[PDB]
């Protein structure tokens, strides 16, 4: 047995957990045998490449089925009454009812509807028809066997990087800050100045002739002039059709501020100055190491450099170049941290401030959005953590981090510990006893004894930010502050008209409901960051456990001893706190569903009378909008929602599932195992067949990891079809 | 030596027996001496009577004859048991007691595998042994 | 649809052909010493 | 008034609700005899529902478009009997109750078996140090700073890092 | 011959083309795919256990 | 993989010659047939309530498989079978498809094997090499013209199938 | 039996707020938390509890309020019985809710 070549010891297992194993551990190049640093960061590079590769073949994917099965061409005629197709269906197992119900769309086969917003993104950018779809799909078909080649490239022999260029941070934070996010900015704000604002104002730009067709009239000479604000004059119309020159200004680059107000949409100038502000602003950043010439700022001094007089923080920061250099994971854990961070922005501010044209009516798709780039955000913050522990249990060296900023972590790591377990168990007593106080004397018949406490705090912030609903009258709300003098002339009008029309997701009103929701989020977050931190923390030893580090990031327990030691690994800690991290998303995506469908169904004091209990949330909104996913299919029929209808109770079969490997253990399945190896060596007939590996029951920690895949899958795929479905079943 | 002509306890059999890889790996035996004949319980499950004299057991693994030898020393005072190791090609291992003197007693001529001159604080931590084949014990 | 006989000759062939192969070759190769 | 919220004393919907609530339970009155138990019961339910609602009407208390009485907690002292003063009330009881016990447990520790006063109370002790609890703030900030209430960190157990 | 024999009666009973006059073809025709996968996981059975 | 004759083999080179030779034949056979009219009902479109959703392509008319397109695979299921059969039972006399661990790979035949005509095997890979070279050849010319292949292999015979 | 069953006849326990029966309607919310509440001793292990019960007795030896008696996590064993009797006490009160409200309004 030679498939996992990269583990003798695993390659010498005479049972199946060799395979499981080796599945498992392939991509763990550190922990393989006689991995060197130099190849390891070679295989990475080159894994990173094959990643790269395979993101463009999907996106390239996606052009080509809408360029081959879609209805763009007809969608981007009528925007708002056409349903948008992500792909054609070939099922040979359907009957002809589902074939006629899946038939949507204005075409004549099976068909699904789009949710992902392809359309809205693609139509505002300048894409009209299928043509320069599948021109873009080959472009990025071409991309992906580009870097796919250039992975193979850069591991043949003298082309393969040495350490020293891997580790050279300096180069690297420079050319990535200055051309991967600068110039890349620059580049589409190009893009959206030479392409996108001019196929938005009917007239066509592409390949052929975007060397004759000038932006402006005007042309380059304003800006090489220094006459910028020639670019900022006739703007677009308030009677603009987009697309069409009808009400089309002239202007390339504004900060009108607000939304378009028919698309619903941010403004194509202000997006196009503010990804060449954002450019020159990251070229600015990118000049600021030095790598060859002598001038730049040099890592390591700032690091050491910056250590507080006072003492407080021991050493500062000393030790932490070298630290943060050798190690890939607390590198992993802050890159994996910072996105998480970003994709929450994203999620929460292209849902308060959308960017793409009549993407703010298309409802599926902005629950569709906010839901995945939320559970993502999840993902990414526990992988953040997980790996972070990692790099306390691989890489940690106290020697060289004597006083430093992360020994004084380790060193008051129990005051942290027993802080977040504070203010978990506050945060857990108070909101659960508001809720289940409002539960019980709204059952008995008393709502006028609920506790409804007025988020005030928020509510101050959307008034300074221009909000006259709540009447605070300060700094945007009040037409005498010196913060409104300031920006009278320049976005003020724009803005507050967008913030104060109750017709989009900008800065909705809030009430009691928001407050505990809010709250409840403050709880999870705390709770979630409560077992991550503990985990990272106490991942090198505890008091139970002084040798952990010698045991690894990764083990089932440390036997019966000492009074048990079941899920003490970091592992664990991971495991048990990716069910409070689908909790948490839970949380916020009810939230932001049952509140969006409420407002669009202009029956939004429904959610202010009823989100501050439970039964609220379980009757007006789960039991609520269950009925039209439920009748997907049924005695009596089936229409288009049934395959969600299916995956919805595919979801609660699934989630079930990975209950058993959650709660049954191990030494009653392998005794059941050893039962069923004597059955077949003593069944005549079967007993001339053999198996290779003997069948054994799934390790403790491969069964917990299958039981919390099973988990996550139901309850992702139970969510999503419910939040597809409801929404269809409203609005669409 | 391992004699294979001891005859065995009487057994009505079960289905708790060795394997085929009995056969095929390894295989284990026990041998023991009682004063008179007794009935005891198969570490596979059910009951034997052993007869008086010598008794030699087939097991498919170490641990059942080790159970078994525990259950025979704390309810019959029978300490004179032995355990070997059976290849399929015919060779006999002796395994227990393997000089002679049951593992708990100290006996000479024994040199000690595994020992540690510090105590287990002293451990390397993994970021001095990291792409080094050095071990954590230092 | 253009080319409509290209999803009744695919999706056959990348559901049943390609899984039993890609299991077929694995197995062969996770089992073989 | 604050955050554009109305005084219940003056919300139409306030009234609506209490009126609601008025008939929900005269149409439960309407089937009873008047004298009979139930009868008199859901009278007194009536009168307690119109108390209620005149007392929370007279309170200062800000209404929302719901209907029901909305808290003020940003620390103004219009609407400091709603979060700030009951919450010091809790604040009275909890730092009470936590130094008694902490008072106990200095006790138990100096018994000739602590773990029996663990489980077996001194209760004519606990009684003395549930009576010691009404200066609880002053004692405690004395035992703070006298250095008997916080002990450093070298006599605390703690694992290796 | 016994299996291969016994294969067609439950995809032409209860298949989905049961009730169509090509019942009996499309059953065949299922049974042999039945066959082909089983003679395909024979072919690797014996691959992977002898030498 | 490679010691058993499958990849870049002589043996692979041989099988995919005669499976090449075999193809140019029915592409010619189905050429003669079809421009001749000898399918019956070749315009007709499978329906549905008959051959079940298989039978659905998704055009733009008809929603079916046309009866010709199904006769021409029912014509290469039948020599599917055989190729399964033979390549598991193969007679033996018969050349087998995949080759023992311990064989004597045959020798590469460069440019040109010597030229022994008649039925030996130099002869086999000769029009073998010659069919596949044909058959790339008849792809280039009816996807760089909008051709059909059975049109195109009439007009590159002179109009001789019809 | 999700939507006829499941679905249909647990409108009377989730509307019965402000009414007699709202009590079920209160048990069925309460059943549906403690059974959730099981899970907690279910899915986790001994080890994690401990060394979170390590830094509360940290916390509690800053303060000098450390008892006698060293707080321990639930064994094992008591482990897996706490949370199914919790789970068993949820489901079954959470059925017993949702029958008896549906058949005191229907029926
Ligand atoms: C200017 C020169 C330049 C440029 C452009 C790059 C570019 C890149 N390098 Mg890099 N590199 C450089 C010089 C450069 N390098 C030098 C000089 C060195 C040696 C010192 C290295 C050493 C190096 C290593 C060792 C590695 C890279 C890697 C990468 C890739 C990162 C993965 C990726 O695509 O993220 C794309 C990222 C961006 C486009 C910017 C970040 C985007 C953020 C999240 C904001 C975007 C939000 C926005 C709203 C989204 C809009 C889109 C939406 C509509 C869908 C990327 C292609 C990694 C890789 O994958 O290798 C193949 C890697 O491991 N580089
Ligand atoms: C870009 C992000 C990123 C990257 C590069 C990695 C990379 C890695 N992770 Mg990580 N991880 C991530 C995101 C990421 N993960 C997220 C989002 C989570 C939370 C769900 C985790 C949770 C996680 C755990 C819990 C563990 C890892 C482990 C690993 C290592 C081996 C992976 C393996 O064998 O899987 C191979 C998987 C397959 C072949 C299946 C396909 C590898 C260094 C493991 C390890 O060895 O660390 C000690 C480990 O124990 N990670
Ligand atoms: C009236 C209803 C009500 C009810 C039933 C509860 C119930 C509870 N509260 Mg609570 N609380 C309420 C209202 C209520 N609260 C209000 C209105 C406030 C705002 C002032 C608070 C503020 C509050 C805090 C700040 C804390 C609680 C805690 C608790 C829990 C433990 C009780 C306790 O203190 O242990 C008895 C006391 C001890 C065992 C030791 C004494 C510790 C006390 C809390 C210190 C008080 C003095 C200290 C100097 C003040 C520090 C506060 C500072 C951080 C702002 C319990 C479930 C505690 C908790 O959840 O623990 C995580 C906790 O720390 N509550
Ligand atoms: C609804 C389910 C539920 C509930 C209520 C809890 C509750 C708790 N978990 Mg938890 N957990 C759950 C499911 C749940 N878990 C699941 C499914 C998992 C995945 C395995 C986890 C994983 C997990 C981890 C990994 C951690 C927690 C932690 C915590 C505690 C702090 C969080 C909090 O809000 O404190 C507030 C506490 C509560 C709201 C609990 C309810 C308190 C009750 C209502 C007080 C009244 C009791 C009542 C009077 C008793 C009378 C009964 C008697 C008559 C018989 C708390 C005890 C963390 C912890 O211990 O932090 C200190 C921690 O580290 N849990
Ligand atoms: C990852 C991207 C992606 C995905 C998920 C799909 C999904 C699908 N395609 Mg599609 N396709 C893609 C890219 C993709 N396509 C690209 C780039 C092309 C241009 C060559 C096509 C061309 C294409 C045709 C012509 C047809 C489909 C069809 C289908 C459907 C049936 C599956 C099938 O027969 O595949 C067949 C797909 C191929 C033969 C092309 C391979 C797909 C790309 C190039 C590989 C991507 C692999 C990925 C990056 C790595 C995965 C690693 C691991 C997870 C396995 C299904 C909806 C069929 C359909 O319409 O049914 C309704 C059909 O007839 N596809
Ligand atoms: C994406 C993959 C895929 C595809 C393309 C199909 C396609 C089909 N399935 Mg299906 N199926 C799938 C996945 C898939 N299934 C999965 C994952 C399951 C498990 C839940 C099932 C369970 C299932 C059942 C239980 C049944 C089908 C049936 C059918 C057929 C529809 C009825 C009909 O007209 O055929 C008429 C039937 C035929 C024309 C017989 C086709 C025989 C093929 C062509 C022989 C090929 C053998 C093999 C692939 C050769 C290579 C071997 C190599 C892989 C080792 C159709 C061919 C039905 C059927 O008729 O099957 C008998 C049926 O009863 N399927
Ligand atoms: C003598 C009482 C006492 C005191 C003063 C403290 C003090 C403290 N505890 Mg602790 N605790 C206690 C009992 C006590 N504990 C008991 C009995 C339990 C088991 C339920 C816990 C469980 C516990 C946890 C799980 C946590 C704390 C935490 C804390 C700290 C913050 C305050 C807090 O969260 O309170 C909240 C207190 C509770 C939730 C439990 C209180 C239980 C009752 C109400 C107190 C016992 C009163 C006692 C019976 C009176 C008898 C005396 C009489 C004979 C005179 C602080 C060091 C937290 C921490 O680490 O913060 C830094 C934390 O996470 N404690
Ligand atoms: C299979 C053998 C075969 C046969 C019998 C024919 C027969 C014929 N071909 Mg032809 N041809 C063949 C193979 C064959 N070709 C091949 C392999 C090619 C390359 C793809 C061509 C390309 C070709 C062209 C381009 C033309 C013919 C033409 C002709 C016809 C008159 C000229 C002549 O005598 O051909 C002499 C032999 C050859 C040209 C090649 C041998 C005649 C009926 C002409 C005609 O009238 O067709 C419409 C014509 O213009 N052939
Ligand atoms: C555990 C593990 C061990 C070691 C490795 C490891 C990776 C380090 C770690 C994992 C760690 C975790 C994951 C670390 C990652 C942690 C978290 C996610 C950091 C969040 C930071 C938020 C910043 C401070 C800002 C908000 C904006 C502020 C400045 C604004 C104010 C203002 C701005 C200007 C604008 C307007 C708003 C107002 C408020 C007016
Ligand atoms: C001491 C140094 C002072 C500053 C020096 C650098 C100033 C900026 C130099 C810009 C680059 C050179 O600019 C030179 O080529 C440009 C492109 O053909 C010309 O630009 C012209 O053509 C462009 C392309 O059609 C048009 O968009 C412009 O509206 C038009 O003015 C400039 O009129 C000319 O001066
Ligand atoms: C939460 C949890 C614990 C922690 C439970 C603690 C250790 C015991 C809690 C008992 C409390 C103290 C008694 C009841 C709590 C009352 C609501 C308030 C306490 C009253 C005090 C005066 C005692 C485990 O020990 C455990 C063990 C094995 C698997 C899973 C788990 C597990 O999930
Ligand atoms: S029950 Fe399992 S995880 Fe717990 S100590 Fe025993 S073997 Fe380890």
């Amino acid at each position: 047995t030679k498939f996992p070549k990269f583990s003798q010891a695993l390659a010498q297992d005479p049972a199946t957990r060799r395979i499981w194993y080796g599945l498992a551990t392939a991509h763990d190049l550190e922990s393989h045998d006689g991995m060197t640093e130099e190849n390891l960061y070679q295989k990475i590079f080159a894994s990173h490449f094959g990643h790269l590769a395979v993101i463009f073949l999907w996106t390239s994917g996606n052009l080509f089925h809408l360029a081959w099965q879609g209805n763009f061409e007809q969608w981007v005629l009528n925007p708002l009454k056409v349903k948008p197709i992500a792909h054609a269906i070939w099922d040979p197992h359907f009957g002809q009812p589902a074939v006629k119900a899946f038939t949507k769309g204005g075409v004549s086969y099976p068909v699904n509807i789009a949710t992902s917003g392809v359309y809205h993104w693609w139509y505002t950018i300048g894409m009209r028809s299928n043509t320069d779809l599948y021109a873009g799909s080959l472009f990025l078909l071409f991309l992906a066997g580009v870097f796919l080649f250039a992975g193979w490239l850069h591991l043949q022999p003298k082309f393969r990087p040495g350490l020293s260029w891997f580790k050279n941070n300096e180069s690297r934070l420079n050319h990535h800050l200055s051309g991967l996010f600068g110039f890349s900015s620059l580049a589409w704000s190009a893009h959206l100045i030479h392409v996108a604002i001019p196929e938005a104002r009917g007239q066509h730009v592409g390949w052929d002739n975007f060397t004759k067709v000038a932006p402006h009239p005007a042309g380059l000479q304003p800006f090489f002039s220094g006459n910028w604000g020639v670019y900022a004059a006739a703007p677009d119309t308030t009677n603009h059709i987009f697309g069409t020159s009808e009400g089309a200004g002239t202007a390339i680059l504004t900060f009108l501020g607000g939304f378009h107000p028919q698309t619903q949409a941010l403004w194509l100038t202000d997006i196009a100055h503010h990804h060449l502000a954002i450019g020159v602003v990251f070229i600015f950043a990118g000049h600021m190491y030095r790598t060859n010439w002598g001038i730049g700022h040099s890592l390591k001094e700032i690091l050491d450099a910056h250590r507080p007089p006072g003492g407080r923080l021991g050493a500062g920061h000393k030790g932490i170049f070298e630290t943060l250099t050798n190690s890939l994971h607390f590198q992993l854990g802050l890159a994996l941290a910072s996105l998480g961070v970003i994709t929450s922005l994203v999620a929460q501010h292209m849902y308060a401030l959308p960017s793409y044209a009549f993407i703010a009516k298309d409802y599926v798709t902005q629950s569709a959005l906010y839901t995945h780039h939320q559970y993502i955000a999840g993902f990414l913050m526990v992988g953040a953590f997980a790996h972070g522990a990692i790099f306390f249990v691989r890489d940690y060296d106290p020697e060289q981090n004597k006083n430093n900023v992360l020994a004084r972590i380790l060193d008051h790591k129990e005051a942290i510990i027993s802080h977040l377990s504070w203010v978990s168990l506050f945060l857990g007593f108070h909101t659960l006893g508001i809720y289940v106080h409002n539960d019980v004397v709204v059952a008995f018949g008393t709502p006028e004894k609920q506790i409804l406490v007025e988020p005030v705090f928020a509510q101050w912030i959307q008034a300074s930010s221009g909000k006259a609903l709540y009447g605070f009258d300060v700094f945007l709300s009040s037409s005498n502050s010196v913060a409104t003098n300031a920006s009278s002339n320049i976005w003020l009008p724009g803005w507050l008209e967008a913030i104060n029309s109750g017709k989009n997701s900008l800065f909705l009103p809030i009430g009691p409901g928001d407050f505990l929701i809010h709250h409840a989020i403050a709880l999870a977050l705390h709770t979630t960051t409560l077992i991550l931190v503990k985990g990272a923390l106490d991942a090198r030893g505890s008091k139970l456990m002084p040798d952990k580090k010698d045991f690894g990031y990764s083990f089932p327990c440390d036997g019966p001893g000492r009074g048990g030691t079941c899920d003490i690994s970091a592992w664990d800690a991971f495991y048990l706190s990716m069910f409070w991290m689908l909790n948490t998303i839970g949380w916020v995506t009810f939230y932001w569903h049952w509140k969006h469908v409420t407002i669009w169904q202009g029956n939004a004091g429904q959610f202010n009378e009823s989100s501050t209990y439970i039964m609220g949330w379980l009757r007006d909104y789960l039991w609520l909008n269950s009925s039209p996913l439920i009748n997907g299919y049924n005695p009596f029929g089936m229409n288009s929602l049934s395959v969600w209808s299916w995956m919805f109770l595919f979801g609660h079969l699934i989630w079930a599932t990975g209950f058993m490997f959650l709660i049954s253990w191990r030494g009653y399945w392998q005794e059941l195992i050893e039962t069923l190896v004597w059955a077949h060596e003593r069944t005549p007939l079967a007993n001339l067949v053999r198996w290779k590996d003997k069948p054994v029951a799934l390790s403790i920690v491969q069964a917990r990891l299958v039981g919390l895949i099973h988990f996550t899958a139901g309850y992702i795929f139970t969510y999503a079809a419910f939040v597809i479905a409801s929404t269809t079943g409203k609005f669409g | 030596t391992l004699n294979l002509q001891i005859p065995s306890p009487t057994f009505e059999g079960s289905t708790g027996g060795w394997l085929r890889a009995a056969e095929v790996e390894e295989k284990y035996a026990i041998t023991w001496t009682s004063p008179k004949e007794q009935v005891f319980e198969m570490p596979t499950g059910g009951a034997a009577i052993m007869r008086q004299g010598e008794n030699l057991l087939y097991l498919a693994r170490k641990e059942q004859c080790l159970a078994l030898a525990t259950q025979v020393k704390n309810s019959f005072k029978i300490t004179d048991y032995k355990v070997y190791r059976i290849f399929p090609s015919g060779e006999v291992q002796y395994l227990h007691p393997k000089d002679g003197v049951f593992p708990e007693k100290v006996n000479a001529g024994r040199v000690g595998v595994g020992n540690v001159s510090h105590s287990i604080g002293k451990n390397l931590n993994p970021a001095q042994i990291k792409f080094t084949s050095k071990s954590f014990n230092g | 649809m253009t080319a409509a006989y290209l999803p009744s000759i695919l999706v056959p062939i990348i559901g049943l052909i390609f899984p039993g192969l890609v299991m077929a070759f694995a197995f062969i190769y996770i089992e073989q010493d | 008034d604050v955050a554009g919220l109305t005084p219940c004393g003056e919300s139409k919907e306030f009234a609506r609700r209490l009126d609601g609530s008025v008939k929900k339970l005269q149409t439960r009155l309407k089937k009873y005899e008047a004298g009979t138990p139930p009868a008199l019961a859901l009278q007194k339910q009536i009168d307690k529902t119109k108390n209620r609602f005149d007392r929370y009407g007279k309170a200062g208390l800000l209404c929302g478009t719901d209907g029901l009485p909305h808290l003020i907690a940003d620390g103004r002292w219009s609407h400091s009997g709603e979060f700030v003063i009951p919450g010091l009330f809790f604040l009275y009881v909890a730092g009470w109750i936590g130094w008694v016990g902490r008072s106990y447990v200095l006790f138990a520790r100096t018994a000739d078996k602590p773990t029996e006063k663990e489980i077996i109370i001194d209760v004519p002790v606990a009684l003395s140090f549930v009576s010691t609890g009404f200066i609880w703030p002053f004692s405690a900030f004395k035992e703070f700073t006298s250095g008997n209430l916080i002990v450093p960190a070298d006599e605390i157990t703690v694992s290796p890092r | 011959l016994t299996h291969g024999y016994f294969l067609v009666g439950p995809f032409y009973k209860l298949g989905p083309l049961r009730n169509s006059d090509v019942a009996l073809l499309s059953g065949f025709f299922s049974a042999l795919g039945l066959i082909i996968i089983l003679v395909a996981c024979l072919t690797i059975y014996g691959v992977v256990s002898f030498e | 993989f490679g010691g058993r004759g499958l990849g870049v083999t002589v043996n692979a080179e041989r099988w995919n010659g005669r499976h090449a030779m075999f193809g140019i034949f029915a592409m010619v056979m189905t050429s003669y047939m079809k421009g001749h009219g000898l399918i019956p009902d070749a315009d007709k479109i499978l329906d549905v309530a008959q051959w079940g959703s298989l039978a659905s392509v998704w055009d733009g008319a008809g929603n079916g498989i046309s009866n010709e397109r199904a006769i021409i695979l029912i014509a290469h299921v039948h020599v599917l079978v055989v190729s399964v059969i033979a390549a598991v039972a193969p007679f033996g006399f018969q050349d087998t498809l995949v080759k023992e661990k311990g064989y004597t790979p045959e020798a590469p035949a460069g440019l040109i094997p010597p030229f022994k005509t008649g039925l030996t095997p130099e002869a086999e890979l000769i029009n073998g090499r010659l069919a596949m070279l044909g058959i790339i050849s008849i792809v280039t010319a009816s996807v760089f013209t909008g051709t059909p292949v059975v049109d195109t292999i009439n007009l590159g015979m002179g109009k001789i199938l019809y | 039996w999700l939507r006829d069953f499941l679905w249909a006849q647990a409108s009377q326990v989730i509307q019965s707020y402000g009414s007699a029966l709202s009590a079920y309607g209160l048990i069925f919310l309460g059943a549906h938390f403690i059974w959730a509440f099981s899970l907690m001793f279910l899915f986790s292990g001994r080890g994690y509890w401990q060394e979170l019960i390590e830094s509360i007795v940290w916390a509690h030896n800053k303060l000098n309020v450390a008892p006698a008696i060293q707080p321990r996590a639930l064994s094992i064993t008591q482990g897996r019985a706490v949370g199914l009797a919790h789970y068993l006490l949820g489901g079954i009160g959470t059925t017993w809710a949702f029958f008896l409200a549906r058949i005191i309004s229907v029926g």
